[PDB]
């Protein structure tokens, strides 16, 4: 009929606009500014790299680790990183100067995970040594060590007011802190305890999403203790990979894959709704653009670089 | 890196 319309897109349309070249070994995580004018990445070679998140662009390389990278996050006000390395420590970096204003020292073991309270007062660390750890940004002294699992801890976040932090471990529990007095508040392992590789509160707090090593995520209600959402289809029983939500167009969850591929499904209704191709290695992480319908994907040894896709809703 | 294997 001559009065047929294009339907409302029920899907995005993700498309690489930039290959960002630079590490030298894996990528091990890629991260958005809040203000959205930077991509962090960190690697394996020890270092991380700045982008404009618009354009691709090559900005800085910030150095001082001695042995390789597996995490780093931005602080609230765009200002500062912190990142988390094999050599134990954790540093706190200006970025315009890409000066480390602290060292972090007391883990006993690979540092793997890392974030700021949504204040920024405080960063939160977890680490091979089963541990996490509460760290005062102005003074890089440790607050508090909470004896957080029995096997590595793979993911570290606050909530939206930073009252509580969510961990995840090889151990294969989930489990939810206070942060004021560093007391466990919840743990799930509601079923069997494959490892949690993953786990992120959703952006309202009241949600988190857990990667597990059996090709698995998984959107729980905490404060139920109910699995409210699965998804499958992708690959994942080897590596700690970054989930997101997308929330500036459509409701996704984007997660990488072992099979090389961005997977991106419909939150509410669990479908696969597009896979990204391009990259040549696992895509160890995913991240999300704050405001505009921006991914960034970053893969391991066999490809080194960070692509940068965009949709239209 | 301990992410990358």
């Amino acid at each position: 009929s001559a009065t047929q319309s294009k339907p409302t897109p029920v899907k995005p349309n993700y498309a690489l606009k930039f290959t960002l070249a630079g590490h030298t070994k894996a990528v091990s995580s890629v991260k958005f500014s809040p203000n959205g004018e930077w991509l962090a990445s960190s690697s394996a070679d020890k270092l991380i790299k700045i982008w404009g998140a618009y354009d691709g662009k090559f900005e800085k390389t910030i150095s001082g680790h001695k042995l390789g990278i597996s995490d780093v996050a931005w602080s609230s006000d765009s200002n500062l990183l912190v990142s988390a390395s094999d050599d134990k420590t954790l540093k706190i970096w200006d970025v315009s100067s890409g000066k480390c204003l602290k060292t972090l020292k007391g883990h006993s073991n690979y540092v793997f995970c890392c974030n700021f309270n949504p204040q920024s007062n405080l960063i939160v660390s977890g680490s091979f040594d089963e541990s996490v750890r509460i760290w005062d940004v102005k003074t890089g002294k440790c607050l508090k060590t909470l004896p957080a699992h029995s096997d590595p801890v793979s993911a570290v976040h606050f909530n939206r007011d930073g009252s509580l932090i969510v961990s995840s471990s090889y151990d294969g529990l989930c489990r939810i802190w206070d942060t004021a007095s560093g007391q466990c508040l919840k743990t799930l392992i509601d079923d069997d305890n494959p490892p949690v590789s993953f786990v992120k509160f959703s952006p309202n707090g009241k949600y988190i999403l857990a990667a597990t090593l059996d090709n698995t995520l998984k959107l729980w209600d905490y404060s139920k203790g109910k699995c409210l959402k699965t998804y499958t289809g992708h690959k994942n029983e080897k590596y700690c990979i970054f989930a997101n939500f997308s929330v500036t167009g459509g409701k996704w969850i984007v997660s990488g894959s072992e099979d090389n591929l961005v997977y991106i499904w419909n939150l509410q209704t669990k479908e696969i709704v597009q896979k990204l191709q391009g990259h040549t290695d696992v895509v160890i992480s995913t991240a999300c653009h704050p405001t505009e319908n921006i991914i960034a994907s970053a893969a391991l040894e066999n490809d080194k670089t960070i692509k940068l896709w965009k949709s239209d809703c | 890196x301990x992410r990358a294997x």
